[PDB]
RNA sequence: CGUGAGGGAAAGGUGAAAAGAACCCCGGGAGGGGAGUGAAAUAGAGCCUGAAACCGUGGGCUUACAAGCAGUCACGGCCCCGAGGGGUUGUGGCGUGCCUAUUGAAGCAUGAGCCGGCGACUCACGGUCGUGGGCGAGCUUAAGCCGUUGAGGCGGAGGC
RNA sequence: GUGGAGCCUGGGAGUGAGGGCGCGAGCGAUAACGUCCGCGUCCGAGCGCGGGAACAACCGAGACCGCCAGCUAAGGCCCCC
RNA sequence: GGAUGACCCCAGGCGGUAGGGGAGCGUUCCCGAUGCCGAUGAAGGCCGACCCGCGAGGGCGGCUGGAGGUAAGGGAAGUGC
């Protein structure tokens, strides 16, 4: 009501009027006048405990160690950043696309190559995070990508 | 086979109007002519048009015959009002309502 | 006096009640015996100007 | 021959081939259950004092079922106080095969 | 985010006024009226319900008073004279003997005359 | 099962002498009667009791000083208009109307009630027109 | 609107495409009835959807001897849909609106003409208890920095 | 004496205008539907139910829901009932 | 009892204002979702004497409407007159 663009003036005189006593129109009983307790610009961060997120990184990876949905590369031999490349590749390892996949690596031409496929979600090593993992159904992760999840999770 | 006509946005409050048109409800055309010529009201007229406008639209657009034609049914809509300022002593306004109607007619085969 | 205002809104029953005495009376007519129009009676005719069996008004 | 039996706490005149509506009743439905005597009439007339010893009616259980829902609502006045229930009584419907006497 | 009031208003508002179809005036057409209409309807309804039970038991008692006094006693007379007998039909199925087994009540006020 | 509903019923034409009886203990008996009461299919928001004719109304008998003390009253809605009429006046005048007043207090109120009441027929003297309805005599 | 400083509204939607209705009929016109367009015209410009209050026409049941917070329970009659049910109400029984404020209200105490929509216990930072987890004689970072473009990590100053 | 009894620790209240009746007192006039205390009770919050013609606190009695079953309470059994 | 809501059995309770506690329904938005439903008809509107729920409600069917709607499981509020 304070912030509305109306002026502070009484509309009309408290008494003798038969009307309803009212101040100015800004009030919020008025059609057009202020809102109570609305919205204002909020933060909605906060610090979580380093511990809980190392420990929930490694809970993540585990359950797809568990149902052997996580899956190891040392090389992509025949992918160079051409999405057809990609596919030949993930044919051969029996990623066909009908699981959503998590795909790590730190060679960018990889991830290029991957990227317009719609069951596939690419990410740096240093990018990680439990979402991402527990939103896609598989898992694929390169060496170089392997150990700096080790080193995270220390 | 029904013929009908509508008058619309009449300026002419319905209260007034329905009076009239109650007079002819169910009798046959000729009587309601007649009955229409010879009423004291400023409604007889509107009504008489709708009236002769049915007429022509059962025998040109229906295949109806002229002889033998009723009023089957008639009634009175209210429209859109207008409303307008009325001075009142001291200062205040009033607001005076100017109704209007909408006026049908439906003619049957006896 | 004291401006005296309605206690209550009228209902709907009872207004149209009052009302039940409203309806209008169809004009009386007799046919013209010279031309068999429809006329009130005792009224010089409008359609052929006659009256007690003459002619007294030009049409 | 008519017979005045009694179930589930309430006292019912019956005669054969009646289908009626009782309290509901543990038992599995076209089985046969068998109803005390109060009072024999028609041919004869032998009053129970207050069952007839030797009498009994035989009845087939044709279902169980649930009866029209009731609305049981309570209001206090000026005092804010409002309930609103659902009610559906249980009942077993019978058919009565014969009367023993 | 804003939730409007939207539809909800209006689907709670036609609940109560398809109760309250039947009654008179702005009963069955204002939700303010027909709410206040159906507060009292229900409480109606729940004591009715209990005074249904005693409206039956007391037109039961006048009919068997009317039957037991054609054969020359009254009815508390003739409800002691039954229960020193042992016998235990009750006030809805003595009435219907009344009028539909004369002959059975005829044996019933014979049974109450001689216990007492 | 369902209590009994009677199918409607051609009533019954009694006839009462009220020679000698008390007023009060006689009225009790007749509206006992019109109420229909005296039936083991009595029910009670219909009309289903006895058509009762009543003869020599003019010989009741009252106790104690009741012909010079009992008053009916009567309201006009003017200004003093409260009008006394002594028992013994009554008699004199109006004889039909002390045991038709006694009866008509001693049925329901209400559109029943008051059809109720239009089934007594009373008489002052020991005639009565209603032969061809043959009414039969009832001791009371 | 106010002499003036100043106050300060309401008002969005045809259709995919105007193809926005030639012509005829009634009518002074308005408006309508046909014709024509369109998938659709109660999409016809007073134009998507089209609730309620409110007004009206037609039909079913009911009502001019009757005492009423307007309902409710029971039975009966009539009409409708097809073992049951729905609509209506003749008679009988029972029955002191809602909210607020009060020791106490149907109250002749307050508020409300009716309907639709707007309308009142929140957030930030501290504190205190409880609770779901993490770590445990320890626990935990702040500002910033690097990285991402809804990816996170580093940072021990400081706090308990 | 095992009870929506008691005690301890902590979180959250509301209330801090009461009223009628009975008994014991003061004030008053051994007046008040008066006022002020004490002991109990009910209304408050049981304007839910039966009786008392009608009627918060008098008599009966503490309403989870259903039944066209039965026994009772105060109060009643000439008609309204 | 069975093995911590698997359902059964036994015992006692269940009027209620201020107020304390518990369990649910619905509204808007977000993840689920490059998914699923939709011109063989979305949302909304008008009906229902049908089904499920103690209830707030939820389904199902007919008509109107003509292009949107959105699950189980969770999250956040401008959340019910
Ligand atoms: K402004
Ligand atoms: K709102
Ligand atoms: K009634
Ligand atoms: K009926
Ligand atoms: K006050
Ligand atoms: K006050
Ligand atoms: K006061
Ligand atoms: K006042
Ligand atoms: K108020
Ligand atoms: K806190
Ligand atoms: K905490
Ligand atoms: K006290
Ligand atoms: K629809
Ligand atoms: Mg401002
Ligand atoms: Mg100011
Ligand atoms: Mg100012
Ligand atoms: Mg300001
Ligand atoms: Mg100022
Ligand atoms: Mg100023
Ligand atoms: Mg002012
Ligand atoms: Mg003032
Ligand atoms: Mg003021
Ligand atoms: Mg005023
Ligand atoms: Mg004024
Ligand atoms: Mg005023
Ligand atoms: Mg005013
Ligand atoms: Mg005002
Ligand atoms: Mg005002
Ligand atoms: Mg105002
Ligand atoms: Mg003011
Ligand atoms: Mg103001
Ligand atoms: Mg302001
Ligand atoms: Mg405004
Ligand atoms: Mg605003
Ligand atoms: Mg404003
Ligand atoms: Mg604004
Ligand atoms: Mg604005
Ligand atoms: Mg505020
Ligand atoms: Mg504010
Ligand atoms: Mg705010
Ligand atoms: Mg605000
Ligand atoms: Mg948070
Ligand atoms: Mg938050
Ligand atoms: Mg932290
Ligand atoms: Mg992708
Ligand atoms: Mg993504
Ligand atoms: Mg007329
Ligand atoms: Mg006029
Ligand atoms: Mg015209
Ligand atoms: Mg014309
Ligand atoms: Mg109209
Ligand atoms: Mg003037
Ligand atoms: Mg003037
Ligand atoms: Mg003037
Ligand atoms: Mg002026
Ligand atoms: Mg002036
Ligand atoms: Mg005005
Ligand atoms: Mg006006
Ligand atoms: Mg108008
Ligand atoms: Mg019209
Ligand atoms: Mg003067
Ligand atoms: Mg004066
Ligand atoms: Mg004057
Ligand atoms: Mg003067
Ligand atoms: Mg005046
Ligand atoms: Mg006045
Ligand atoms: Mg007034
Ligand atoms: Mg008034
Ligand atoms: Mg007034
Ligand atoms: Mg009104
Ligand atoms: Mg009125
Ligand atoms: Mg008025
Ligand atoms: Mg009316
Ligand atoms: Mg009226
Ligand atoms: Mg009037
Ligand atoms: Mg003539
Ligand atoms: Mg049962
Ligand atoms: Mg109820
Ligand atoms: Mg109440
Ligand atoms: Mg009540
Ligand atoms: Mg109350
Ligand atoms: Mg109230
Ligand atoms: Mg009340
Ligand atoms: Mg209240
Ligand atoms: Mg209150
Ligand atoms: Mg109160
Ligand atoms: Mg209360
Ligand atoms: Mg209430
Ligand atoms: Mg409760
Ligand atoms: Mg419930
Ligand atoms: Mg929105
Ligand atoms: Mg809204
Ligand atoms: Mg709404
Ligand atoms: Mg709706
Ligand atoms: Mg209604
Ligand atoms: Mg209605
Ligand atoms: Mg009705
Ligand atoms: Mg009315
Ligand atoms: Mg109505
Ligand atoms: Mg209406
Ligand atoms: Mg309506
Ligand atoms: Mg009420
Ligand atoms: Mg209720
Ligand atoms: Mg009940
Ligand atoms: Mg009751
Ligand atoms: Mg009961
Ligand atoms: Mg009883
Ligand atoms: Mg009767
Ligand atoms: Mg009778
Ligand atoms: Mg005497
Ligand atoms: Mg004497
Ligand atoms: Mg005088
Ligand atoms: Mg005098
Ligand atoms: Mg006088
Ligand atoms: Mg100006
Ligand atoms: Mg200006
Ligand atoms: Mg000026
Ligand atoms: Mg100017
Ligand atoms: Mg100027
Ligand atoms: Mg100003
Ligand atoms: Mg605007
Ligand atoms: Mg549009
Ligand atoms: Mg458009
Ligand atoms: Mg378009
Ligand atoms: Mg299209
Ligand atoms: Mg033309
Ligand atoms: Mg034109
Ligand atoms: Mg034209
Ligand atoms: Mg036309
Ligand atoms: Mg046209
Ligand atoms: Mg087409
Ligand atoms: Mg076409
Ligand atoms: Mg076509
Ligand atoms: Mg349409
Ligand atoms: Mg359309
Ligand atoms: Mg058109
Ligand atoms: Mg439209
Ligand atoms: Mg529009
Ligand atoms: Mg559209
Ligand atoms: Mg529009
Ligand atoms: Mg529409
Ligand atoms: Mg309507
Ligand atoms: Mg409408
Ligand atoms: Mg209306
Ligand atoms: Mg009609
Ligand atoms: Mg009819
Ligand atoms: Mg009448
Ligand atoms: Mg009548
Ligand atoms: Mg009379
Ligand atoms: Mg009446
Ligand atoms: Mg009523
Ligand atoms: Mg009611
Ligand atoms: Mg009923
Ligand atoms: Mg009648
Ligand atoms: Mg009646
Ligand atoms: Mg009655
Ligand atoms: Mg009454
Ligand atoms: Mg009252
Ligand atoms: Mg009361
Ligand atoms: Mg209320
Ligand atoms: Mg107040
Ligand atoms: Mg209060
Ligand atoms: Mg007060
Ligand atoms: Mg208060
Ligand atoms: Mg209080
Ligand atoms: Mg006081
Ligand atoms: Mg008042
Ligand atoms: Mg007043
Ligand atoms: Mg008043
Ligand atoms: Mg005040
Ligand atoms: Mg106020
Ligand atoms: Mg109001
Ligand atoms: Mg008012
Ligand atoms: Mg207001
Ligand atoms: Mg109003
Ligand atoms: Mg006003
Ligand atoms: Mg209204
Ligand atoms: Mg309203
Ligand atoms: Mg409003
Ligand atoms: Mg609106
Ligand atoms: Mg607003
Ligand atoms: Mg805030
Ligand atoms: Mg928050
Ligand atoms: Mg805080
Ligand atoms: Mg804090
Ligand atoms: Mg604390
Ligand atoms: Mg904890
Ligand atoms: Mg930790
Ligand atoms: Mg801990
Ligand atoms: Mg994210
Ligand atoms: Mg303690
Ligand atoms: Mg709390
Ligand atoms: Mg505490
Ligand atoms: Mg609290
Ligand atoms: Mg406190
Ligand atoms: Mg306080
Ligand atoms: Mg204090
Ligand atoms: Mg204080
Ligand atoms: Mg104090
Ligand atoms: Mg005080
Ligand atoms: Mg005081
Ligand atoms: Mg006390
Ligand atoms: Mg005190
Ligand atoms: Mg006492
Ligand atoms: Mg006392
Ligand atoms: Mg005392
Ligand atoms: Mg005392
Ligand atoms: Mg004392
Ligand atoms: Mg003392
Ligand atoms: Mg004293
Ligand atoms: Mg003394
Ligand atoms: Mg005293
Ligand atoms: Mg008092
Ligand atoms: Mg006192
Ligand atoms: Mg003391
Ligand atoms: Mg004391
Ligand atoms: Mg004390
Ligand atoms: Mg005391
Ligand atoms: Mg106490
Ligand atoms: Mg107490
Ligand atoms: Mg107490
Ligand atoms: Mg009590
Ligand atoms: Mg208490
Ligand atoms: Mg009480
Ligand atoms: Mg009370
Ligand atoms: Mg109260
Ligand atoms: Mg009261
Ligand atoms: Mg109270
Ligand atoms: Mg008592
Ligand atoms: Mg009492
Ligand atoms: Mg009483
Ligand atoms: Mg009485
Ligand atoms: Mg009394
Ligand atoms: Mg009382
Ligand atoms: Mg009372
Ligand atoms: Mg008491
Ligand atoms: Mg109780
Ligand atoms: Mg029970
Ligand atoms: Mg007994
Ligand atoms: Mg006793
Ligand atoms: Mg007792
Ligand atoms: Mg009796
Ligand atoms: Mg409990
Ligand atoms: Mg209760
Ligand atoms: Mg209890
Ligand atoms: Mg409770
Ligand atoms: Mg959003
Ligand atoms: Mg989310
Ligand atoms: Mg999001
Ligand atoms: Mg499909
Ligand atoms: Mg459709
Ligand atoms: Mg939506
Ligand atoms: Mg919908
Ligand atoms: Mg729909
Ligand atoms: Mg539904
Ligand atoms: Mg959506
Ligand atoms: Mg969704
Ligand atoms: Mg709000
Ligand atoms: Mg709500
Ligand atoms: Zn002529």
């Amino acid at each position: 009501r304070g912030e509305v663009a109306y002026s502070g003036r009484k509309i009309w005189p408290q008494k003798h009027t038969g009307r309803a006593r009212h101040g100015d129109i800004g009030a919020p009983i008025f059609v057009g006048g202020g809102v109570v307790f609305g919205p204002k610009p909020r933060d909605y961060s906060y610090t979580l405990p380093k511990k809980v997120r190392k420990k929930g990184l490694a809970m993540a990876v585990a359950d797809r160690a568990r149902e052997g949905k996580l899956l190891l590369v040392e090389a992509f031999a025949g992918v160079n950043g051409k999405t057809k490349e990609f596919l030949a590749w993930a044919k051969e390892a029996g990623l066909d696309g009908s699981e959503s996949v998590l795909l790590v690596t730190g060679n960018e031409l990889v991830r290029r190559a991957a990227r317009n496929l719609p069951w596939v979600v690419t990410l740096a090593p240093e990018g990680l995070n439990v979402y991402d993992i527990v939103r896609t159904e598989r898992l694929v992760m390169d060496l170089d990508a392997w150990e700096v999840f080790q080193n995270r999770i220390g | 086979m029904e013929a009908k006509a509508i008058a619309r946005y009449v300026r002419i409050s319905p209260r007034k109007v329905r009076l009239v048109v109650d007079l002819i409800r169910g009798k046959s055309l000729e009587e309601a002519r007649n009955i229409l010529r010879y009423t004291n009201k400023r409604g007889a007229y509107f009504v008489a048009k709708v009236l002769e406008s049915a007429a022509a639209n059962a025998v040109n657009n229906h295949d109806m015959l002229e002889d033998r034609l009723y009023v089957k049914a008639a009634y009175v809509d209210e429209g859109p009002a207008l409303k307008r300022v009325l001075p009142r002593a001291r200062g205040r306004a009033d607001i005076i309502k100017k109704r209007t109607s909408h006026i049908t007619v439906i003619l049957g085969e006896k | 006096a004291k401006h005296p205002v309605p206690k209550k809104k009228t209902s709907k029953a009872r207004r149209d009640a009052r009302r039940s005495h409203h309806a209008l009376t169809p004009p009386t007519l007799v046919p013209c015996p010279e031309c068999k129009a429809m006329k009130p009676p005792h009224t010089v005719c409008p359609e052929c100007g006659y009256y007690a069996g003459r002619k007294v008004l030009e049409v | 021959m008519f017979a005045i039996v009694k179930t589930g706490g309430k006292q019912y005149r019956v005669e054969p081939g009646l289908k009626l509506r009782v309290e509901k009743l543990d038992a599995e439905p076209g089985a046969t259950v068998e109803l005390p005597v109060l009072l024999l009439g028609g041919e004869k007339t032998v009053v129970g004092t207050p069952v007839v010893e030797g009498a009994s009616v035989v009845a087939e259980v044709l279902g169980h079922g649930r009866g029209k829902k009731i609305l049981v609502s309570k209001f206090k006045a000026k005092v804010q106080y409002r309930r609103k229930k659902g009610h559906r009584q249980p009942y077993t419907e019978l058919l009565i095969k014969e009367i023993r006497g | 985010p804003r939730a409007k009031t939207g539809v909800v208003r209006r689907r709670k508002h036609k609940k109560i006024l398809k109760l309250a179809k039947g009654y008179w005036g702005l009963r069955s057409k204002s939700f303010r009226k027909a709410r206040e209409t159906l507060f009292a309807a229900g409480n109606y309804a729940y004591a009715h319900r209990k005074r249904r039970k005693r409206d039956f038991r007391r037109l039961w008692i006048v009919r068997i008073n009317a039957a037991c006094r054609q054969h020359g006693l009254n009815y508390s007379t003739f409800i002691h004279g039954l229960k020193k007998a042992g016998i235990e039909v009750d006030r809805k199925n003595l009435a219907d003997l009344a009028v539909r087994e004369p002959q059975v009540f005829a044996e019933l006020v014979e049974r109450a005359k001689a216990a007492q | 099962m369902k209590t009994y509903v009677p199918k409607q019923v051609e009533p019954r034409w009694v006839l009462i002498d009220a020679e000698g009886k008390t007023l009060g203990r006689l009225a009790t008996k007749i509206a006992t009667l019109l109420r229909g009461k005296h039936r083991p299919d009595w029910t009670p928001n219909v009309a289903m009791g006895d058509f009762v004719v009543v003869v020599n109304a003019d010989k009741i008998r009252v106790t104690g000083k009741k012909l010079e003390q009992k008053i009916y009253t009567r309201y006009s809605g003017y200004p003093g208009g409260l009008k006394k009429i002594p028992l013994e006046k009554m008699l004199a005048t109006h004889p039909e109307r002390v045991l038709e007043h006694a009866v008509k207090g001693m049925l329901p109120k209400g559109p029943l009630g008051r059809r109720l009441f239009k089934r007594l027929k009373v008489y002052a003297g020991p005639d009565h027109p209603h032969q061809a309805q043959r009414p039969e005599k009832l001791e009371v």
